[PDB]
């Protein structure tokens, strides 16, 4: 059974980081490629054995008509954000959400907060404080993830790994809980 | 609320990081006017043969003969198509039913975001079912439409649909 994820979201919110974590289980520390090469993962929930699709993307304004390609036959979407960066959660509304309605019909959305490990990094809050900010808070992300239309909301940082298998697992159930039946 | 990007080439695109190894290989990796549709085809199972327009030239062939469709059968639309240069942006596919001169449904789809390629792009629409009893037997005339993010008109072809009690 073939399911295809899509990762979205603001350049840097840490959408390859994620993916990589995934499929190796090491935060890549040395170097970090802007998009990941897509690959297929095994794995397993509900009592179901399921070949997962991921696709990483490019986030930059500069893509904006390259980036939709990934989207036909898609079955989950992973848009992200980053914890340390309320500016990548205005966007959610403002540019993610409207692309991927738009693109993407039906197809359901797990709202993902990045870099939980910065909600209470020193360094961190001092410079969003240096611009009357500070990091995003769980209920932000939940209101969110409601506001949408969000299947839902998951928290995670891949430095720590804490939520990342979490995260598709989520993703997962609902690909197969769930315009055009087919694109081949 | 979706506002489409600025208008840009392949070659604008490639252009763009082309130093960055990894951007590099995503572009791969996803990559006469520009569309072409070329085929409309009706997939169906129980059906004795097979069930196909080509759309290359002639377009003035319809309305005078049509597909035959046994009442009540299952059926999916699946239609063919080429991107011969540059990419399409979200690309939109709009049908309207009618039967004697009444609109009797409406749908559309959007079939998506693709780039040029050799080979033809094969949309397939979900299951319908046919029609049928005393009442619905006979014609029902078709129009199809694909538009894009680019364009605000449409690539339009007129098709019949005939409903018999047998194939
Ligand atoms: N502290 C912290 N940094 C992260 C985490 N995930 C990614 N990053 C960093 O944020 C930056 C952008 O990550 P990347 O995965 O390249 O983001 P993308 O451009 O959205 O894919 C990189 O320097 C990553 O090291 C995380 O979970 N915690
Ligand atoms: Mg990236
Ligand atoms: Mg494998
Ligand atoms: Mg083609």
């Amino acid at each position: 059974i073939r399911k295809k994820l899509v990762i979205v979201g603001d350049g840097a919110c840490g959408k390859t980081c994620l993916l990589i974590v995934f499929s190796k289980d090491q935060f890549p520390e040395v170097y970090v490629p802007t998009v990941f090469e897509n690959y297929v993962a095994d794995i397993e929930v509900d009592g179901k054995q399921v070949e997962l699709a991921l696709w990483d993307t490019a986030g930059q304004e500069d893509y904006d008509r390259l980036r939709p390609l990934s989207y036909p036959d898609t079955d989950v979407i992973l848009m992200c954000f980053s914890i340390d960066s309320p500016d990548s959660l205005e966007n959610i509304p403002e540019k993610w959400t409207p692309e991927v309605k738009h693109f993407c019909p039906n197809v359901p959305i797990i709202l993902v907060g990045n870099k939980k490990d910065l909600r209470n990094d020193e360094h961190t809050r001092r410079e969003l404080a240096k611009m009357k900010q500070e990091p995003v808070k769980p209920e932000e992300g939940r209101d969110m993830a409601n506001r949408i239309g969000a299947f839902g909301y998951m928290e995670c940082s891949a430095k720590t790994k804490d939520g990342v298998r979490e995260v598709f697992e989520m993703a997962t159930r609902a690909a197969l809980q769930a315009s055009g039946c087919l694109v081949l | 609320n979706y506002k489409p990007p600025a208008q840009k080439s392949i070659q604008e695109i490639q252009e763009l990081d082309k130093d960055d190894e990894s951007l590099r290989k995503y572009k791969e990796a996803l990559l006469v006017p520009n569309v072409v549709v070329t085929r409309l085809t009706l997939v169906c199972s129980t059906a004795p043969g097979p069930l196909e327009l080509d759309l290359t030239g002639d377009l003035e062939s319809f309305k005078k003969q049509s597909f035959v469709l046994k009442e009540g059968v299952e059926y999916r639309i699946k239609i063919s198509f080429r991107v011969n240069r540059e990419i399409v942006s979200g690309m939109k596919y709009i049908q309207h039913t009618y039967r004697k001169g009444v609109k009797i449904d409406k749908t559309d789809y959007m079939v998506g975001s693709y780039g040029p390629r050799a080979e033809e792009y094969e949309f397939l629409t979900p299951m319908e079912e046919a029609p049928k009893g005393m009442l619905a037997r006979g014609s029902y005339n078709i129009k199809s439409r694909f538009t894009d993010d680019d364009r605000t008109d449409h690539l339009s072809w007129e098709w019949n649909l005939t409903i018999k009690k047998e194939w």
